[PDB]
């Protein structure tokens, strides 16, 4: 019964983005106009 | 619970100028 | 012969795989063979943000405000509840920015990390987390997947039980064992359920 | 003819997760279907 | 500094892409393969085992080519439904990775590899030599 | 599992036993020859039987059967239309039954009584398959020898045959055991007779034989 | 049991009764005492009447007579501190207690416990002997009841 | 008992009597050859030995065949003309016999090995092939 | 889930192959126990060199042909459904995709006249059918999504009648067959096919002892 | 060791009560000073006999 | 970093006169250490990128 055994000769990098909040938008201000 | 709402107080400043 | 020691790591890789599929049943868990999870039962009253205008666009987020709400309306006559969630969640709260730049938590520090067993904050990166693990969330546009999970807050003592009838167990399977190979057998016996769905909440998007 | 000096290091790298079972009630119990 | 690892764990060809080779294991007491591939695959390969024995004309040269049975230990639930021994390289295996795996129980004097019938066109892509262990003369 | 207990020849529609058998099978029979060998108290039986087969209705066959020959790993090729003379003028519908198909090969069967038969790899030996032409059944032999010299050529097995060694007799409860091994290409109807010749022997080392017989009736789907 | 179970805590119950106590022995032909300090006997006197914490000695007994009744065994463990002064006695739950033999004829150590459990206490056979030959470190009993065709530690209970 | 020794000294072809095949040594960090004929050679046979480094545009595919130079071992006396590595199998060597070379200091991370000019008609008759020694990811 | 206690060979206890009747498109099981043929036969039970075959002995060819496509992954594939039908004598196309049949990694929608339009499910590659049916007559158009690299070979046109490549069992320990068989949706009713059992024991040594059986798969709907 | 003198009359008197026999090993150092006891499985031992009685 | 990437010290540097090739009119001199690393498991450490 053989069983196999696999690795990788070059191991690939793994970028990824750092998106954080962004600035504060509030809901509504008070004194305003349509 | 069916989900609520959260709404929370806004920008409140100003009752006595209205703005152009 | 094999100097390593396998049987004493197979023991040790055992406890715990347990471990963390007990911990992710309770959670998690679907009904049949398996303890039903209080974030899938859904009984905890839910609470959700509401999005934000993004040069009209109505984006989802998730602001400072809306978590002081969240933790600060639990009513206390139900007892001093603690808050679980996802360390990126608690790193975006870290990371907020006002209109004129400045940071909301250590106004100026490089870095907010304050006293959690004094908040009531228990981070545990296995609860689902907003950020998608991270790379997602936190956008002008094209992230916060609305409708995701966030955190949560409960009387744990009394809003969820666990119950243990009887734990892990190791025992040669005498039978199918011959003079030439062992058969080991594994076994616990463990459940949970939900206490009182009026005593958690949940917090979504 | 050259043997090795085995140092007595062992890498590992496998967060578990994080304990979240010490908050829930604890209850012991006896034969299921209480 | 590296050493003459060639005696000590020597190596031969026992299936360059085109025709297997029988290869003597009498010397040594221990050996396995070392898949490896050329281009990407298709579809599950599968290679069959044979073990050989001396030639009653001369010992020398292995004779018949008969295929090794099938030794399972107890995790085994697939059996293979015919009881010898087989191979089966699995999909999506980039060609720059290896994959090792040898019979339990060797027997005879000479172990060879061939294609099974199915897969004869994609066995054209892949390279399987065997390195053996320790001299026991 | 056919069994018969034979007559212990103690003076006490045909003579000869009935047995029926399916074209492919083979099947496995028992005689209790304790009847006979008990009284004659000895060392029981000794694995000196011999079998006969003949045939009383033979309905000579249609296609004729062949032989070829390969080396190892090489592919071989051959025709299969001039082993059927039809005496009237048809067409012929070539097939290779799956049933009964190469063990270590496989068969490309063209549209026009031409095949190609690509041997397994790495494997010397006999190979058989049994081609049926307008529903005539007959085999095709192929020998892959092991390219130094050559393979002998194999004896064309006959429609009805018991192995050459699977057979085996209890002394100490007086059963002979055999296989009995019926052609893919036997003809529904046909009757054959199997002569069993049972030796036995005395406590000194003397004999004792018996004979019985058999008629075999080969008769379809059961 | 009903019958089982009131013969059990009657035989159990009547062993408990006895008082313990460290004394001379009347066959004395060792005039060579083995009382090797005087102080080892005082503090036997003590373990014999105050025994590991949280139990007494009537609870031992009555443990050891228990179990001796029912499986036909009796294992304990000491814990000699360095002079063969021992410190504390325990009861071993025989059930799952597993012992382990030499090449020659004896029992060397007592593994307690399946997985964690895995203190391979050794016998009072082969253990760290002082200069008198009074061992330094824990080892266990396992008291044995005879029976035939020998076997001393390899027959049926 | 025999072990699945494919892990743990794993080989590769490096030269099947028609084509040279680069084989990666970096995640390794000792390696030889096992040379095997396959039948009487005519004459001594030379190979010369090539070193490869990450090409420009891809990091873990073969550049350039640069020969690797040849270095001394306190005692040489032939000293190779022209600096450069080279191997000479000898001839009159039989078949179901082999025998091993290694060059001393590696460089580089993809080794090859090539027949020599003028020697590469009986050169089909040969096949070398690598093994490693002690994976160091 | 279908039993049958096959002939013991044993010279003792309309047509001889039984009977086995079928719904189109349902997927049974059967089993069948060779404890009464093998058991006397002391060895090491069965083995898993059994062989079958599918005969037609009644067939009333389909008026409706199929069609194959070929298209890549993430494009809109279309194609028409009116050159499938081959009518005799003049009548009109009720085109229909059964909600039943339909795609299983896909969508479609049916034209008006003749019209569908194949959509596969994004980030998907492979095979996929789905089964027409052109006034009452019953069909399949096989489309395979290839991964846009070169092409995808060609698939088999599944039969009428089939049994799966490999769901076969046995059991040595109670000498018991387990197979599938599987019925095209587009098996016409009252229609007859044959299916042929070749079963092999084994002796202590390793021999071999044949075994032939019939069963008459008779195509009929509504149960 | 491992065996007291009460557990060597019971193994001794069982013997004698199921087979009617008695079977001990010594092992005596040098000089009559007799080193350890061991009671002996009577089902298993067989003996020998001499040439008078 | 205490167990990201590994640091091996085996001998520090040394120095001595070169005997053979250093007449009465030139001398050489020898020097040399050996030492190395590597790095353990890549799973504890990161890079912030642009």
């Amino acid at each position: 019964m053989v069983k196999l055994n696999c690795r990788p000769l070059c191991q690939a990098p793994t970028a990824s983005r750092l998106v954080s909040p962004p600035c504060f938008i509030c809901r509504g201000v008070a004194p305003s106009a349509p | 619970a069916a989900p609520s709402r959260l709404v929370q107080p806004g920008c409140f400043i100003c009752r006595g100028v209205a703005v152009s | 012969e094999a100097n390593y020691d396998f049987l004493s790591f197979m023991i040790g890789a055992a406890q715990r795989s347990h471990r963390i599929n007990r911990n992710q049943a309770l959670m998690i868990g679907k009904g049949v063979n398996e303890p039903k999870g209080w974030l899938t039962e859904n009984c905890f009253p839910v609470f959700q943000t509401l999005p934000v205008d993004v040069n009209g666009t109505s984006t989802p987020a998730f602001l400072a405000q809306d978590w002081r709400r969240f933790v600060t309306s639990f009513p206390a006559e139900y007892g001093e509840a603690r808050s679980v969630m996802h360390q990126n969640v608690f790193g975006y709260l870290a990371a907020m920015v006002d209109a004129n730049g400045r940071f909301l938590f250590g106004d100026g520090d490089l870095t907010f990390t304050p006293d959690l067993v004094r908040e009531r904050i228990r981070i545990s990166n296995c609860l689902p987390d907003p950020t998608e693990g991270n790379t997602k969330g936190g956008t002008g546009q094209d992230a916060f997947a609305a409708g995701s999970f966030v955190a949560a807050q409960a009387a744990w003592k009394t809003a969820f039980y666990a119950v243990e009838k009887r734990p892990m167990f190791f025992e040669q399977y005498e039978g199918g064992s011959s003079a030439w190979c062992v058969k080991y057998q594994f076994g616990a016996e463990d459940g949970g359920f939900v206490g009182c769905c009026e005593h958690g909440r949940i917090l979504q998007i | 003819f050259f043997t090795p000096q085995v140092l007595a290091l062992e890498v590992d790298c496998n967060i578990e997760c994080a304990s979240l079972l010490d908050l829930y009630g604890q209850i012991e119990v006896s034969r299921s279907t209480f | 500094m590296n050493f003459n690892v060639g005696v000590d764990f020597p190596s031969f060809i026992a299936w360059d892409g085109e025709e297997s080779f029988p290869v003597k294991v009498d010397g040594f007491n221990q050996f396995g393969f070392t898949f490896k591939t050329i281009a990407a695959l298709t579809a599950a390969t599968t290679f069959n085992i044979f073990y050989h024995e001396p030639s009653d004309a001369d010992p020398c040269v292995p004779g018949p080519a008969i295929r090794v049975p099938e030794v399972p230990f107890c995790d085994t639930v697939l059996l293979s439904e015919d009881g010898l021994a087989a191979v089966t390289l699995p999909e999506t295996v980039t060609p720059d990775s290896f994959c090792a795996g040898t019979v339990p129980c060797m027997n005879g004097q000479w172990i060879s590899i061939a294609p099974a019938t199915g897969s004869e066109t994609n066995a054209a892509n892949v390279q399987i030599t065997v390195t053996m262990k320790g001299a026991t003369r | 599992m056919y069994f018969f207990s034979v007559d212990p020849r103690n003076g006490a529609s045909c003579c000869c036993e009935s047995i029926s058998a399916r074209p492919g099978e083979v099947n496995g029979v028992m005689v209790s020859y304790a009847a006979w060998s008990a009284p004659l108290r000895g060392h029981g039986l000794t694995n000196k039987t011999t079998f006969e087969i003949d045939g009383v209705s033979v309905t000579p066959p249609k296609v004729s059967n062949a032989f070829g020959r390969t080396k190892v790993g090489v592919v071989f090729e051959g025709t299969l239309s001039d082993l059927f003379p039809n005496p009237e003028g048809e067409q012929v519908e070539y097939e290779i039954s799956e049933l009964n198909g190469p063990s270590n090969g496989v068969v490309e069967l063209g549209a026009n009584g031409a095949f190609t038969y690509t041997p397994g790899a790495l494997f010397t030996g006999v190979d058989r398959f049994w081609f049926s032409i307008n529903g005539n059944i007959g085999e095709y032999v192929i020998s892959v020898d092991p390219t130094t010299s050559e393979l002998p050529q194999p004896p064309f097995t006959t429609p009805v045959y018991v192995p050459a060694a699977r057979r085996s007799v209890d002394p100490r409860t007086h059963v002979l055991k055999f296989v009995l091994g019926v052609s893919p290409a036997a003809i529904p109807g046909d009757v054959y007779r199997l002569t069993v010749r049972q030796v036995a022997i005395d406590c000194d080392g003397n004999e004792f034989v018996h004979i019985s017989c058999y008629d075999i009736s080969i008769g379809s789907c059961g | 049991h009903p019958v089982a179970f009131r013969c059990l805590d009657k035989l159990g119950l009547t062993v408990q009764s006895v008082k313990w106590d460290v004394g001379k022995d009347p066959q004395n032909t060792q005039v060579g005492d083995g009382g090797m300090s005087a102080s080892q006997r005082k503090a036997l006197q003590q373990i014999l009447q105050r025994p590991n914490p949280t139990m007494s000695g009537a609870q031992l007994r009555y443990s050891a007579a228990l179990s001796w009744a029912c499986f036909g065994r009796m294992a304990f463990k000491v814990s000699v501190m360095s002079d063969g002064s021992v410190n504390a006695i325990w009861p071993l739950g025989i059930p799952f207690l597993k012992q382990k033999f030499d090449r020659y004829g004896d029992v060397e150590s007592f593994q307690y416990g399946d997985e964690a459990g895995k203190e391979t206490i050794p016998s009072f056979t082969k253990v760290e002997k002082n200069d008198k030959g009074r061992p330094i470190k824990n080892y266990a009993f396992m008291i044995v009841k005879p029976s035939i065709n020998g076997a001393m530690n390899f027959d049926v209970q």
